[PDB]
């Protein structure tokens, strides 16, 4: 939500007990198109709450 | 020749095939083409390369393809060469590889002269030191990267 330019969805893992969680991360792999001190950061979402 | 009287129509069907792929990358290359020089999101480019070396190693990836069922062909007998199904796909190819050699040409040449502009940026870059606060800085050009 309102991040510096979009944000591709670099790799994706789940949560090794059961599926609960989703750790996603974010990076762009395209070559010098990221932007100067874009968000760095990666979250983990939950299937009960997905709004944030 | 009782299996040769088969192989003379299986031969007709492998030539109409080669087509159909050989029209598919060209229609793929034309697309790809426009996104490669526009340096768009979501281009033939895949993953982390430069914007002219990723065109290059695209180009070959498709030339490659390509050139690997004519290297099989040459291979069958039965006078493949002298049906003039075969001389019409041989035609069509020609045309590809050449537009695919044009576009590596162009992309070599305007690197070439990006080149030169490059090393001399690296001579006089020296060190930078930006803000009112004093916070010197790496001044090394992403282009030089």
């Amino acid at each position: 939500e309102k991040e510096i330019c979009k944000r591709s969805v670099s790799e994706i893992s789940w949560h090794p007990e059961g599926p609960t969680k989703v750790a996603v991360s974010y990076a762009i792999m395209r070559f010098q198109q990221m932007p100067e001190k874009m968000p760095t950061q990666a979250y983990v979402w939950d299937l009960l709450n997905p709004n944030s | 020749p009782i299996i040769a009287d088969e192989l003379e129509k299986k031969h007709i069907v492998l030539l109409e095939m080669y087509k159909q792929d050989l029209k598919q990358v060209q229609s793929i290359f034309l697309e790809g083409k426009q996104f490669v020089d526009s340096m768009h999101e979501n281009a033939p480019l895949f993953l982390n390369m430069p914007p002219i070396a990723g065109a290059l190693t695209w180009c070959k990836s498709l030339r490659d393809r390509i050139q690997e069922p004519i290297e099989k062909l040459a291979q069958l007998g039965q006078g493949i060469t002298e049906r003039e199904e075969y001389k019409d796909v041989q035609k069509l190819y020609t045309s590809i590889t050449k537009s695919i050699k044009d576009y590596e040409d162009q992309k070599i040449l305007s690197w070439e002269k990006e080149v030169e502009d490059s090393s001399q940026d690296k001579l006089k870059q020296t060190l930078l030191c930006k803000d009112e606060n004093d916070l010197i800085k790496v001044n090394f050009d992403p282009s030089l990267v």
